RNA sequence: GGGGGUAGAAUUCCAGGUGUAGCGGUGAAAUGCGUAGAGAUCUGGAGGAAUACCGGUGGCGAAGGCGGCCCCCUGGACGAAGACUGACGCUCAGGUGCGAAAGCGUGGGGAGCAAACAGGAUUACCCUGGUAGUCCACGCCGUAAACGAUGUCGACUUGGAGGUUGUGCCCUUGAGGCGUGGCUUCCGGAGCUAACGCGUUAAGUCGACCGCCUGGGGAGUACGGCCGCAAGGUUAAAACUCAAAUGAAU
């Protein structure tokens, strides 16, 4: 799952697309049922990938 | 909405005694209302000139039981007209008083200070917060624009305090009576009064900083040193006479 | 914080051997090392109070250890404060 | 002496002059005893939003062990160079050598 | 004075008015109508009825070019958000897409003093 | 915690396009903006302040407090196994330091908001502009319902539901079983309490040291000292006056 048994890479777009909504926001942990620690890692990875233009900030076009 | 008239009889004896209205003086008591303040005028004045903004009150005010034909009634707003017109009609400065809504009691005296001589003395009852500022002096926290402007025209003397429980639906504030009577001569005359207002407003708009930059939008340090004004004191430390000094200078020079 | 090599060198110098790491002399030396290093950091970042609060703890602990050493043995105390430049 | 991970992307039009950049940077890193544990080129990749009127870019990933000075030098050259549009260096706990999932999927 | 086969409907559904503007791919406007410029005033100016009246008026104002298809962009939370698209497709228009465009800041400037009511 | 870079949304302004007559605001209007083309919609730039989603009843800090991403310098807490010193401890009057917001001094900056001020209305509150200020560097000020209204340290005394963060052992698809630590939220037993309530994170049972209280008003006021550029802070009475003032529950 999201909690890979090691760490969460920020170069894995295929996995990171599971935890974002259509608009590109991050899905809260209530819906996914993921641990808090790995949720924090998720947020950091998604933000980093957003900086490098590997994911959309919102939906400009 | 509801106003709160004066009911207690013990308090309104001092007011009547303090005014001491005799015969031969022009009394212009605005807003009689229920005549709560003119009924204790039963020593009478053989005449009085009354001003009432409401026709309904004026209509059901022309007869009373005894009032009838002693007074002339005007139905225009006091803030609008020329008091001095009714000054050569009789020939003497008018003696007036009122119990107006504190709300509207401020603009009238500044509409009355212009007409000067047509006015001899005044006895109004105002809020305690405001009365203290009027009679205040420098180096306090009750010192302000109102004090300087009023003290430039007339003399301010408190007359009577009204504890809050004297009026029906009594408020949360205390009222007071002050006696003001315009000066016979100006201790410090100023060519243009509006420039004096300009200076005082600008100085007291930054009441908490030094005048080197509070009032430095118009002046310079060496100029204020010329007139002997310390450039490192707050606006509340400047005496009225000093405030008339740069009032004169700003017109004498450019 | 101190590097592991610097800590090991100080321990080897002041200690009885390579495992006596809890003697008063070694502790005072380690604290002095840290203090001397941190003046350089605080010369540049003077507006950083939250770490100056730990530097003060270092200084106070060193003073308490020195007083205990004074009362226990005097000659060792004199030799130590001469060896480290403490108290002029 | 620390481990880093540098990722930078370059103008698609200058996608042919990257070898010189890579060679220069490799020489600079290795000159000061630093090692290189992983070096990858993803080629041209389509951008996810228009970075100042462009689309697509040439992507470079490179894992390094090195001291602070060479990294500051690399940062300064990136800042002063023009063909590079966006770069990012990260510190990492320890060395890695396994290829990115990105290369394998391609 | 020119035939186009695509169009964009923009509505500004504020809390005090509504404005509908028709434009092309490049964003060059064709015709516009306002709820308050259709003989409405006062609270009546914010009612959905004025919105549909302005929608019809603007539709009639853009048939000289022969528009047959467009999609709608909504910008605002106010009333009149939905009546306009209905009155528009009732005037010979096909709705390809419906989009919400109202901006949201990521904590930008500070907002005014809210209604102490 | 200190320093330096950088990104994307939004508001305002500027310059360009398409376009024609209203926009904004209110309970209704007016001041106001516009035919020198507004408002609307698309393209480019300038500048300042703040970091949506994640976000939690979650985490860190002595308290005040701390929120985009990356690097450099740096303080504390916790856990595993082993080694070392040998009472090196606890508390602390005077003293020293840190300390929201507002406010001040010298010099910058100024997009949004907005005391004062300038206008327009209605019978308070409302609407349109808008200065100080909010921001930065360096000094001052030293106060808050600065609150858990609960001083710091140590030991002992039945339980039940949750959250967050380490670690040992077995077989091992392990979110599989048996343990062992730290911090934190809610119920409730004995006991305590005027009651409300607290209840192993005590307001229970004890020991060490410190601060403070003595009917209500006058009064945290006056006079004096110390501190401050100023505003003011701190230490701190009496004459007189009343027979009450107060807390919890019914």
């Amino acid at each position: 799952t999201a909690e890979g048994v090691q760490e969460i890479d920020y170069k894995d777009i295929a996995t990171l697309k599971n935890y974002i909504t259509e608009s590109g926001k991050i899905v809260p942990s209530r819906i996914t049922g993921t641990r808090a620690k790995y949720q924090r890692q998720l947020a950091r990875a998604i933000k980093r990938a957003r900086y490098l233009s590997l994911l959309p900030y919102t939906d400009r076009h | 909405f509801g106003q709160n008239f004066l009911n207690d009889q013990f308090v309104i004896d001092s007011i009547v005694s303090a005014i001491n209205p005799q015969k031969g003086q022009a009394m212009v008591e605005i807003g009689p209302g229920l005549a709560a303040l003119t009924e204790p005028v039963g020593e009478r004045l053989d005449q009085l000139t009354v001003i009432e903004l409401d026709r309904d009150l004026a209509a059901r005010l022309q007869t009373h039981p005894f009032l009838g034909p002693k007074l002339t009634i005007y139905q225009q707003d006091a803030m609008t007209f020329n008091f001095g017109e009714l000054a050569e009609k009789m020939g003497q400065p008018l003696r007036v008083f009122g119990n107006l809504p504190y709300n509207i009691s401020t603009p009238l005296m500044f509409h009355l200070f212009s007409y000067t001589d047509a006015i001899a003395d005044m006895h109004f009852m105002l809020q305690k917060e405001v009365v203290n500022r009027l009679v205040a002096g420098p180096n306090s926290k009750a010192y302000g624009r109102l004090s300087v402007m009023a003290q430039y025209y007339c003399n301010v003397i408190p007359v009577l305090e009204v504890p809050p429980s004297a009026f029906t639906p009594p408020p949360k504030v205390d009222s007071a009576v002050v006696r003001l009577v315009p000066h016979a001569t100006m201790p410090h005359p100023v060519k243009d009064v509006r420039v004096l207002s300009r200076i005082t407003t600008e100085a007291f708009n930054q009441r908490r900083k030094t005048i080197r930059n509070s009032l430095g939008n118009l002046f310079s340090v060496e100029v204020l040193t010329g007139m002997g004004i310390d450039p490192a004191m707050r606006a509340e430390n400047i005496s009225v006479a000093q405030y008339c000094q740069m009032a004169n200078y700003l017109a004498e020079n450019a | 914080s101190l590097s592991t090599e610097a800590t090991a060198k100080i321990v080897s110098e002041f200690g009885r051997d390579a495992n006596d790491t809890g003697s008063t002399e070694v502790q005072v030396a380690l604290l002095t090392a840290q203090i001397n290093h941190l003046q350089g950091h605080f010369a540049e970042h003077k507006k950083d109070h939250h770490s100056r609060r730990g530097l003060l703890r270092m200084v106070s602990q060193r003073r308490k250890l020195l007083d205990y050493l004074k009362r226990k043995d005097v000659a060792r105390y004199t030799q130590l404060i001469e060896r480290l430049g403490l108290r002029r | 002496m620390r481990h880093y991970e540098i990722v930078f992307m370059v103008h698609p039009d200058q996608s042919e002059q990257v070898p010189g950049m890579i060679e220069r940077y490799t020489a600079a890193i290795t000159g000061a005893e630093g090692k290189i544990h992983r070096l990858e080129d993803w080629g041209r990749r389509q951008l996810a939003y228009p970075i100042n009127k462009l689309h697509k870019a040439h992507y470079v990933l490179m894992n390094v062990e090195a001291p602070q000075e060479v990294i500051d030098e690399l940062e300064t050259t990136f800042r002063f160079n023009d063909a590079v549009i966006r770069s990012m260096v990260m510190r990492t706990k320890h060395a890695v050598t396994e290829a990115s999932p990105m290369v394998k999927a391609k | 004075r020119k035939q186009v086969s695509d169009g964009v409907a923009h509505i500004h559904a504020s809390f005090n008015n509504t404005i509908v503007t028709i434009t092309d791919r490049q964003g060059n406007a064709l015709g516009w109508a306002t709820a308050g410029g259709s003989g409405f005033r006062g609270s009546r100016k914010s009612t959905p009825f004025a919105a549909q009246v302005a929608a019809e008026r603007c539709a009639d104002a853009v048939k000289e070019y022969g528009i047959k298809n467009l999609e709608v962009m909504v910008k605002g939370p106010g009333p009149g958000r939905e009546s306009t698209i209905r009155a528009l497709n009732a005037a010979g228009f096909r709705i390809t897409n419906i989009t919400d465009v109202t901006p949201i800041p990521h904590n930008g400037c500070r907002p005014p003093k809210k209604r102490r009511v």
